[PDB]
């Protein structure tokens, strides 16, 4: 169990879970909010 | 606190994890993927098991109570899988964010026991009132233990904790069973007691 | 036992409690440095001190307005009013003055108890007290400055410092003024929340 | 306007690029059935054309004779959108970036082995840096004032 968090704590892992969940963010946020050249709020 | 080596197991015949001696309550030696080996998953999937049980235990009867007068001449209470989509006196992300943060407070103070017992047993306003509780997932006090029940000697404490942890278990199929069902099947869950019940030979999940 | 900002959290070593409105609150550890610990205590009371005047400045002619007692210009309103000076005026002389006494504040933050006279008049000097509370002139009614009073003014300027924060992002997605959102949510607060205004 | 560009809102290059795309997709639509999923599919393509292209005219956008938005960096305030105002929350994101790798760094640069934790991440104490970022600006700028942030003679 220690051993496999330990793992799970890999660098390879770690990349793959970290670049997924912001992966999937960018990929909601250009969703709700498509295009957009500029920012739009000032 | 009182290991015990012939307990009844849940595989008879096989050997019991070397983590799971018997001194928590409900323990039958089940943890094949051994997920809680180590003291501190151990303890800490613990409180969970509890907390989830306890939940479920109140959805199990916040479904199987309320369906179950409603299909009688009794009440008038809706779906519990479409009572979400019911307006109600405010809309439900007001009623959502208060939850949130009244729950939040209760699972706050929660957490600061899990991770540090007894350093929340005290009412920050009124610090006479106190929880009486030594044990963590037991809390005590007047609030959560009015009657008295939970304070008492071992082994007592223990088939009680036993039968806490059965009804909960329990209830966590159940709830997952009336999800699963309503999915399946069509109708709430009553409907499918009774339709079991007309015919168990054909009424099945062979059915569809 | 000084007061736990989280009742499980313990308490950071470098905030020992000797400063008044000490509840062991740092997560992020911006003050483990002792002389940033001591730049810090002098921006959260500079701060809070004019988030109070600031937040007293923005409610109170609001609400006396909207009895009717007075008409005073709303507080984002209150500069596009018309006034005896031009507004570019207005800064240079709150430019300099303000060029010339937080300089002096600032002076005695570094080095304490430099600029305590007068360089005008060599007399009438400020008696020795500390950094954050200059005493003499400053203190005209003799108050004691001791703790529970200095806690209740730190106390004080953080709710006003969130109380300012409220109220600039309040009337960004509201419109109105701060008093007018409280009379809004007092009329039916089930049904007019940040979750409705959205 | 500015460098002879005129404002996506008045430009006619920028009004028939809308057109032109907007009529290519329905050209491909009438080969599909109206109640068909392509059909819906061009439908929200054709939708989400005239949202960007409304947006970019309704912010100011400045277009060139291509009928394209360009952007103008150099400061000027009609156009902070385009470049200043995301840099400023660029530099915010990628200064918490460096400063958080920055913090753990220095956090485990005291262990036995300090190659261990940058082989195998200690995600407990990632976890408490990682929100040290947010006020970066100024504990970078306080270990600026106070010899902190750059090792002494090297
Ligand atoms: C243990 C808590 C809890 C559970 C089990 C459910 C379950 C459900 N809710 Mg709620 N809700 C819960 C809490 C809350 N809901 C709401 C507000 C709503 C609304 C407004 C709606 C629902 C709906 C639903 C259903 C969505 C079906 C689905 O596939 O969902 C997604 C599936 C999952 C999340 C998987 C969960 C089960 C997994 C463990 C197996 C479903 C039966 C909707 C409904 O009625 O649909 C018919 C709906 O419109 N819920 C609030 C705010 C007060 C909650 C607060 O705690
Ligand atoms: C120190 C804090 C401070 C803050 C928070 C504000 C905030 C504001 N001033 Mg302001 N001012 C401040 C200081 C000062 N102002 C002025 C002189 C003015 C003028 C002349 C005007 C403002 C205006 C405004 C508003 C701009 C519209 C806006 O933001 O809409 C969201 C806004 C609420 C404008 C206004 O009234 O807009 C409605 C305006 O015309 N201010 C002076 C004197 C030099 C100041 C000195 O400290
Ligand atoms: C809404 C309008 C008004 C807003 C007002 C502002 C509110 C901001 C509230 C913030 C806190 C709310 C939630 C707290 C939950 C408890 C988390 C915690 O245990 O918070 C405290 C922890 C730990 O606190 C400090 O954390 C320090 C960091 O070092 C540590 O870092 C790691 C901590 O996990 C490891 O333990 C590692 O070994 C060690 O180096 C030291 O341990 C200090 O001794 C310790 O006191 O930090 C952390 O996770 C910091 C996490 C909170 C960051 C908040 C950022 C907000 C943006
Ligand atoms: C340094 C090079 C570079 C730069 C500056 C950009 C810049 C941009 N690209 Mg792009 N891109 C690039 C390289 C680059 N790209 C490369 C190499 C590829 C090939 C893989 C792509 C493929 C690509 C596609 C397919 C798309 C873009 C799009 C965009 C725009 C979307 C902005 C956005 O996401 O909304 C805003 C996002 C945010 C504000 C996120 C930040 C907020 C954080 C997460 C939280 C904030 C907390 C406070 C933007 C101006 C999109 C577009 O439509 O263009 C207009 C789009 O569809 N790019
Ligand atoms: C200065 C900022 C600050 C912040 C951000 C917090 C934040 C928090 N406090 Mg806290 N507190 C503070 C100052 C602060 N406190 C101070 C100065 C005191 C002394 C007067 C206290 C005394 C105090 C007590 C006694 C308790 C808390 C508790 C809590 C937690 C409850 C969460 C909740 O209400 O549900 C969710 C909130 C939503 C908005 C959703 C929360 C994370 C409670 C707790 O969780 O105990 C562990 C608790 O019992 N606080
Ligand atoms: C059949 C399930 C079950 C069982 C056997 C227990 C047993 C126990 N609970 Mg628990 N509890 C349960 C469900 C259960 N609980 C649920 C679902 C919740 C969530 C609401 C809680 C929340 C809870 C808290 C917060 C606390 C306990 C505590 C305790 C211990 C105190 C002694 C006691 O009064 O026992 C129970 C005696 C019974 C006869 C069982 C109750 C049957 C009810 C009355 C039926 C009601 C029907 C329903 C309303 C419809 C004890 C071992 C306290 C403790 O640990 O003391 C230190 C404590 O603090 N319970
Ligand atoms: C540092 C806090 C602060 C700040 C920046 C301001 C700023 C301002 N106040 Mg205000 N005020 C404050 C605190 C503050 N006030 C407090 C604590 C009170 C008592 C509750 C008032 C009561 C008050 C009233 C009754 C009025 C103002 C007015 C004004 C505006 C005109 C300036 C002026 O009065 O002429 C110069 C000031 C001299 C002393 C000379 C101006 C924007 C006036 C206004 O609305 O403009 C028409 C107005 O009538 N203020
Ligand atoms: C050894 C190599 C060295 C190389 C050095 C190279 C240097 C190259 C230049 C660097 C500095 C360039 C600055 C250019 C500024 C242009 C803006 C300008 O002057 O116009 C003046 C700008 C004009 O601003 C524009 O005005 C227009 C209407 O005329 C519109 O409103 C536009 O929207 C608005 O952007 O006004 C300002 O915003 C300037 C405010 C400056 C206030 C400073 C106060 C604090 C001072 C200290
Ligand atoms: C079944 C379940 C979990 C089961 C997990 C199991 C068996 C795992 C088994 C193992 O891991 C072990 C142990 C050991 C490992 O080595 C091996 C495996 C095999 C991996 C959880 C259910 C958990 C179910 C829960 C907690 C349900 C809570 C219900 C609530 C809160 C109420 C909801 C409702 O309120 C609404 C929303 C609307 C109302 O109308 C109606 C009600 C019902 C009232
Ligand atoms: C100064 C201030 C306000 C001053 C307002 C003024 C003068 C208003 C002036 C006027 O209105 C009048 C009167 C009349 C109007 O007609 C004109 C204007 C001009 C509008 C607000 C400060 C406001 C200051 C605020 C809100 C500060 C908040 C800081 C927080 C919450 C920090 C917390 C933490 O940093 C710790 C402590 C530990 C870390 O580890 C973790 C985190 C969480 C980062
Ligand atoms: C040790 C196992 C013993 C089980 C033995 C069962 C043998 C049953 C007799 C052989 C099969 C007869 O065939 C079956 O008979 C059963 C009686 O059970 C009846 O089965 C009926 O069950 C329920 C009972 O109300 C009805 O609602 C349903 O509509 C129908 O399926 C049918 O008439 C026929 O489908």
């Amino acid at each position: 169990m220690r051993d496999l968090k330990t793992y799970l704590s890999v660098a390879p892992v770690a990349s793959t879970l970290w670049f997924a969940a912001l992966a999937g963010l960018l990929i909601e946020i250009n969703r709700f909010f498509p295009d957009a050249l500029t920012f739009p709020f000032f | 606190t009182v290991a015990e080596p012939d307990r009844p197991l849940w595989f008879p015949g096989s050997t019991p994890p070397p983590w799971l001696d018997g001194s928590l309550p409900g323990d039958f030696g089940f943890d094949p993927l051994g997920l809680g080996s180590d003291p501190e998953s151990l303890r800490w999937n613990v409180q969970a098991e509890l907390v989830h049980s306890r939940w479920a235990m109140l959805g199990a009867a916040g479904i199987f109570i309320p369906e179950f007068l409603t299909k009688l001449g009794i009440l008038n209470t809706p779906s519990w899988y479409t009572a979400g989509e019911q307006e109600y006196f405010t809309d439900t992300t007001t009623l959502f964010i208060v939850e949130l943060v009244f729950i939040g407070w209760a699972e706050g103070r929660r957490w600061a026991d899990i991770l540090n017992p007894g350093c929340v047993n005290t009412d920050p306003i009124f610090p006479n009132n106190k929880l009486t509780g030594t044990d963590v997932g037991y809390p005590g006090g007047l609030w959560f233990d009015p009657l008295g029940w939970g304070s008492a000697s071992p082994q007592k404490l223990k088939e009680l904790r036993t039968k806490e942890i059965k009804n909960g278990r329990l209830a966590m199929l159940a709830v997952m069973g009336a999800w699963f069902q309503h999915i399946y099947t069509g109708t709430g869950p009553i409907d499918n007691l009774f339709a079991h019940l007309a015919d168990p030979g054909h009424a099945t999940i062979f059915a569809a | 036992k000084k007061g736990e900002w989280l009742p499980g959290l313990a308490s950071p070593g470098y905030l020992t409690g000797s400063l008044p409105g000490d509840n062991g609150f740092d997560p992020l550890g911006l003050a483990e440095d002792p002389e940033n610990l001591k730049w810090f205590v002098q921006a959260e009371l500079v701060n809070g001190r004019w988030a109070m005047l600031g937040v007293a400045g923005m409610l109170l002619p609001e609400v006396f307005t909207s009895i009717g007692i007075i008409n005073v210009p709303k507080w984002y309103d209150a500069g596009k009013e018309e006034y005896f000076a031009s507004s570019s005026t207005l800064f240079v002389i709150e430019f300099i003055l303000f060029h010339y006494v937080e300089i002096r504040r600032w002076q005695d933050i570094k080095n304490p108890g430099s600029v305590n006279q007068d360089p005008i008049f060599k007399q009438y000097s400020l008696p020795a007290g500390e950094v954050g509370y200059p005493g003499g002139i400053f203190n005209p009614l003799n108050f004691a400055p001791t703790l529970e009073a200095k806690e209740k003014e730190i106390a004080n300027g953080r709710l006003a410092m969130l109380a300012f924060l409220g109220f600039i992002i309040q009337h960004n997605v509201t419109g109105k003024g701060p008093f007018d959102n409280l009379l809004q949510h007092i009329s039916d607060p089930w049904h007019n929340t940040i979750v409705q205004t959205l | 306007d500015i460098a002879g560009l005129t404002p996506c809102k008045d430009s006619k290059q920028f009004a028939k690029r809308e057109k032109q795309s907007i009529k290519k997709l329905e050209s491909s639509l009438k080969l599909y059935a109206p109640d068909s999923a392509p059909a819906l599919a061009i439908n929200a393509t054709i939708e989400k054309t005239k949202r960007r292209f409304d947006n970019y005219g309704k912010q100011g956008l400045l277009c060139g004779a291509d009928g394209l938005p360009h952007l103008i960096v150099s400061g000027d305030q009609r156009h902070w959108g385009e470049f200043i105002t995301p840099g400023i929350l660029f530099l915010y994101i990628a200064g918490w970036i460096g400063w958080v790798g920055r913090s753990y760094l220095i956090a485990i640069r005291d262990d036995k082995k300090p190659t261990q934790k940058e082989i195998i991440i200690d995600v407990p104490l990632a976890t408490g840096l990682v929100f040290r970022g947010f006020s970066w600006p100024i504990a970078a700028y306080r270990e600026l004032l106070n010899g902190e942030l750059v090792a002494k003679d090297v």
